[PDB]
């Protein structure tokens, strides 16, 4: 019965909020990465190679 | 019309009797769960029905409290069971659904 | 290259709260490293008593 | 049957013609037996000093009280006897004097306008009677909470600029302005290249021209040269003026960001967004079902008595925002909802509502241009601000081009994270603090 | 180079309905359904019914829910407004050409298929009190409502606003009854602007064939006379002095209209002395300071009220009223010029032509004419009718005012306001 949110306006709504939902996810990611010191993900970043090898 | 319809009708009558709201003088519509659509339909009821509905609920809550039940002759009989709320509820839903269609475009 | 400078920072990154956050988080990452090494080296210079001595004892393992 | 689009093309092109003066003479001929003639002048109060302020408002009062060819009350007698109507107005940027009369009477109407706009008799006894009249008007205007708040909003938004001034001036100026002051202001501003003779109705453009040469020849020709300044830009500030007065029963609040001036193409998208927010008043039928969410939430929850969005235009700046009237305990909710709508539009404006905005705007445009009077005014004002007359078909084209993306881009530019000018009057204890109004100008979701 | 115009097309259907349309090649369209259903058709048992009705134009109809009416009309940026007088109710609807069809439909639904649902009508009652409070902040509205209550014993006596005691008491059945018996073919007129005659005529033949209500223009207003006085303390006294004049459409009505301009209606100059206004100069001469005066002229289907209206400080009321009354007396005794009547004729003609300059003014004039006369009278002939008014006709109208039984309403601190007895 979630057919209430299915139409052109809602489709326009979703798009208007995508760059924002996408940028919020970049915030969440880097934020998770930097806070746990994600070895796997971090080692690829040019500077911040404070784990030598 | 025939054998089959009466059989579905008697199954419905059977559930009704088993459901047991009748035993507390309640009508089916007195047992409906109150969401917004319903809260509005109650609001839209005319004076008489509204008053009758409160007395029924009160009569039942009272019975339900002392865990008693009405004498058999005062149970509400199936299909003498006026669905007073239905037309109001239907229209309130119809109104909401139209709002909802407009909200999509 | 001065009036237009904080202007660009605002235009490209501070306007949206999206970027604003992304920038301080990207900004927290680099800063941590620069402040850590930068302050270690200041703690390093005013001393020279701890593991500068390491070169001796070890290596012979 | 013709279409809407086709009907826009049928509107007769406004005819523009220039005199050897600088006096532009423009007309839109229709078939009506009535008409409206007038003179629009690039004179307001944004042109005034400080000591001087109230000068034009003062001239407006004297304007219809006697000329050299028509003394004391003779003019009134002529206008009234032909059944005509003579009126006038003045804003911060424009002054107008117009006659609404029968079409045959066009010769006389232009002739009177000329006499009034040039050969004005600012007779000492009359200028002295007018000071008492104007002071009384100031006392009257004080009771209008709405007029007060818009003067406050101008005064705070445009702080040290000439635009912070009201049209009527401060009382000290009303009682001290001399005949010399008035004559000088007239000399400086009431000159040909800054005026436009406008007309609309049953007139042929040549008639208007003939009349313009006949009765206006004698201005700027042997004049102009040194002493003609331009207009300096007016810094918008962004602040707050709160006039607490618990004795009044409803609070008046007016909030606005800086808009761009008359010229800017983006006034169209702003007007569409404003239309989406719209207006409300306690006598509107349709409460809960109104399209505009502000209007709807205001009606059901009874958060106000009235509200109106606006987009005021001046040379290179303007005030864009809304004004509302409400009970002391509803100022906060009202602001929250107002601001909530601006941001929504800044970020998440949808297509359907934008078509409504465009549609409301097409109706407003055309509904307003109905009658010789609003059209004559439109011609005069346009030429002063646009240099052209912008035909309905072009306004349509500009409206048609607006889609949701434009709204959220154009609203963003003016509203998103900008400092408002706030003006409050009445029971305003609950008017939110400036920092909080400022923090409602951006959103942390976004 | 403007396009050569078009003539208005007019048609009476055999059921009495009138249809009038003009094709101005305008970007917008205007359709009005004019009905003889004003407050004069109310009676003692149902006062205020036409008020609530006027406020109920967007309640649900068969074919269109309230939500739809509101959203639907706003989606195309149009209007729906209802305007009432003691004689008519007019439902006007406005929008761009391309959208006439949907607006027409909502119009028909509001006027011919209202449902007046119990709960929606209950929710609307408080609006009468908000609506009435807003109108009543103009001192004029109380005055004119009491003027009418005082002058007539009947139908024209009714108010345009619901009596307080009825607010909350008007019923859905009373709205239904008011519509069924007044919103009928023989009491209706469909006027259009920016539409075509066939379309309006089709619409009228398909949807406006309703009949089974009452018949003519009244129970008949019985002019009675008398006075209503409302003590107030407003610093300013508002008073209206009037006598029975003539029904609209009659030649005598025009004489009264010319008299109105000889004496003085509104102003023509911003902040002017009002030199050509007989009443004004007459009061000014002996009264020094804040005041206003104007002739008043109301004309109805079977009656009329003519006289003057004054605004003045509480203590000058007597003087202002007496000066004004004496000024009319002066014209009734023959002291009226020829260039005066000429000036009045010019003021009246210029103003009428000005009144139909726009769509709103034109449409209302066509609609009212259709109801009152069942005709459409071109501006040329109206100008002609005005011209037929002689000086002696004006003198005679003045003389009718002076000797007719009076009616008066007044509000403010009435301590120096005279009683009719004393005029």
């Amino acid at each position: 019965m979630l057919t209430r949110f299915l139409g052109p306006r809602y489709r326009q709504l979703a798009r208007n909020w995508v760059p924002t939902a996408q940028l919020w996810g970049a915030v969440g990611a880097v934020g998770l990465v930097w806070a746990t010191d994600w070895r796997l993900i971090l080692d690829w970043v040019p500077y911040i190679n404070g784990k030598f090898k | 019309v025939s054998a089959s319809s009466r059989w579905l009708e008697g199954i419905r009558k059977w559930y009704y009797n088993a459901a047991g709201f009748n035993k507390l003088g309640l009508m089916r519509d007195d047992t409906i769960h109150e969401n917004d659509d319903v809260k509005e339909a109650i609001r839209r009821l005319p004076e008489n029905l509204y008053d009758d509905r409160v007395f029924r609920i009160k009569r039942a809550l009272d019975l339900s409290m002392r865990q008693q039940i009405l004498p058999k002759e005062q149970w509400t009989k199936y299909e003498e069971d006026k669905s007073y709320l239905e037309p109001y509820l239907k229209e309130v839903i119809r109104e909401r659904k139209e709002r909802e269609e407009w909200a999509k475009k | 290259v001065a009036p237009t400078l904080t202007a660009r920072l605002y235009s490209l990154l501070f306007r949206r709260t999206s970027t604003f956050a992304l920038t301080i988080v990207v900004g927290a990452l680099f800063f941590e490293r620069a402040f850590d090494q930068g302050a270690d080296a200041i703690y390093e210079h005013i001393n020279e008593g701890k593991l500068w001595k390491h070169i001796k004892h070890k290596y012979e393992n | 049957t013709a279409t809407y689009a086709q009907a826009l093309q049928s509107v007769p092109e406004t005819q523009v013609s220039q005199l050897d003066n600088g006096l532009r003479v423009a007309s839109e001929q229709s078939s009506q037996p009535t008409c409206t003639v007038g003179v629009w002048i690039d004179a307001g109060s944004r042109y005034e000093s400080e000591k001087n302020n109230g000068a034009g408002y003062f001239v407006e009062h004297l304007a219809f009280k006697g000329t050299k060819n028509r003394p004391g009350n003779a003019l009134e007698k002529e206008v009234e006897s032909m059944g005509a109507h003579l009126n006038a107005y003045s804003t911060r940027e424009h002054t107008a004097y117009y006659i609404k009369a029968l079409s045959k009477d066009l010769p006389k109407a232009v002739e009177l306008l000329a006499d009034i706009v040039q050969n004005c008799s600012l007779e000492d006894s009359q200028i002295e009677k007018e000071r008492d009249v104007i002071l009384q008007e100031l006392q009257e205007n004080d009771t209008s909470m709405r007029d007060v708040v818009f003067n406050y909003l101008h005064a705070t938004a445009f702080q040290g600029t000439p635009l912070a001034q009201s049209v009527e001036g401060p009382s000290e100026n009303v009682r001290k302005l001399s005949r010399a002051d008035l004559t000088e202001y007239l000399s400086r501003h009431y000159k040909a290249p800054r005026m436009v003779l406008a007309a609309a109705g049953g007139l042929e453009h040549r008639q208007l021209l003939d009349l313009a040469q006949k009765h206006f020849s004698g201005l700027s020709g042997t004049y102009d040269e040194d002493a003609v300044p331009t207009l300096s830009p007016c810094r918008f500030t962004g602040s707050q003026i709160c006039h607490r007065e618990d004795g009044l029963p409803l609070a008046h609040v007016a909030i606005a960001v800086e808009g761009p001036g008359w010229a800017h193409p983006d006034n169209v998208a702003l007007q569409v967004a404003n239309a989406i927010i719209g207006h409300y008043d306690c006598t509107y039928g349709g409460g809960a079902h109104l399209s505009s969410p502000l209007a709807s939430i205001a009606a059901t929850n009874k958060l106000c008595q009235s509200f109106q969005t606006f987009n005021i235009c001046y040379a290179d700046t303007g005030l864009l925002g809304a004004h509302f009237v409400c009970d002391h305990m509803s100022i906060d909710d009202m602001m929250f909802v107002l601001q909530g709508q601006w941001m929504r539009l800044c970020t998440s404006a949808t297509e359907s509502e934008v078509l409504r905005g465009k549609n409301l705007l097409r109706n407003a445009l055309v509904s307003h241009l109905d009658g010789t009077t609003p059209v004559c005014e439109d011609i005069g004002r346009s030429l002063l601000t646009y240099g052209r007359r912008i035909p309905l078909a072009e306004w349509e084209s500009r409206i048609a081009e607006v889609d949701a993306r434009v709204v959220r881009e154009v609203c963003s530019k003016y509203f998103y994270d900008q400092c408002p000018a706030v003006a409050g009057f009445g029971p305003i204890e609950q008017l939110p603090d400036y920092n909080r109004i400022r923090s409602g100008m951006f959103w942390l979701r976004f | 180079v403007p396009p050569h115009p078009q003539d208005l097309e007019f048609t009476r259907l055999p059921n009495g309905l009138v249809i009038a349309s003009l094709e101005n090649y305008a970007p917008a369209s205007r359709i009005g359904l004019f009905i003889k259903a004003g407050s004069r058709y109310e009676n003692s048992n149902n006062l205020g019914t036409s008020h609530l009705l006027r406020l109920a134009s967007s309640l649900t109809t068969k074919g269109a829910s309230s939500f739809k009416i509101t959203r639907g009309i706003e989606a195309v940026g149009g209007k729906l407004s209802v305007t009432s007088t003691r004689e008519n109710m007019a439902y006007t609807v406005e929008c761009l050409r391309d959208d006439v069809d949907i607006l027409m439909e909502f119009l028909l639904n509001v006027t011919t298929a209202p449902e007046f649902r119990r709960w929606e009508v209950a929710a609307l009652q408080p609006q009468l009190r908000i609506d009435k409070a807003v109108a009543l902040q103009n001192p004029q509205a109380h005055v004119i409502e009491n003027l009418h209550a005082a002058a007539y014993r009947n139908a024209l006596a009714n108010s345009l606003y619901c009596p307080d005691y009825r607010i909350g008491k008007v019923t859905p059945v009373e709205l239904h009854d008011y519509v069924q018996n007044h919103f009928t073919s023989a009491r209706m007129a469909l006027i259009g602007l920016g539409v075509s005659h066939p379309v309006l005529k089709q619409v009228a033949e398909q949807f406006l064939n309703i009949r089974g209500g009452l018949g003519l223009s009244g129970a008949k207003a019985k002019y009675h006379g008398g006075e209503i006085r409302e003590q107030n303390g407003d610093s300013l006294v508002h008073a209206a002095l009037v006598a029975e004049s003539a029904a609209i459409g009659s030649a005598e009505a025009n004489a009264f209209s010319v008299l109105q301009h000889v004496l003085g209606a509104g102003p023509h100059v911003k902040r002017g002395s009002n030199a050509t206004s007989s009443l004004y100069q007459a009061v000014a001469k002996g009264v020094h300071q804040p005041f206003d005066v104007s002739a008043f002229n109301a004309s109805y289907s079977d009656s009329g009220l003519f006289g003057f209206y004054t605004i003045s400080q509480a203590a000058s009321a007597g003087d202002v009223i007496k000066a004004a009354y004496n000024q009319v007396k002066t014209i009734a005794q023959g002291n009226l010029s020829n260039p005066d009547v000429q000036a009045a004729k010019n003021k009246l003609k210029a103003g009428y032509l000005m009144s139909v300059e726009s769509s709103e003014g034109f449409l209302d004039e066509v609609g009212s004419q259709a109801l009152a006369a069942g005709s459409y009278t071109p501006p040329s002939t109206v100008l002609q009718q005005i011209d037929a008014v002689a000086d002696a006709d004006v003198i005679n109208a003045a003389k009718k005012f002076v000797s007719g039984r009076k009616s008066m309403a007044a509000s403010g601190n009435l301590g120096h306001t005279p009683f009719i007895d004393e005029l």
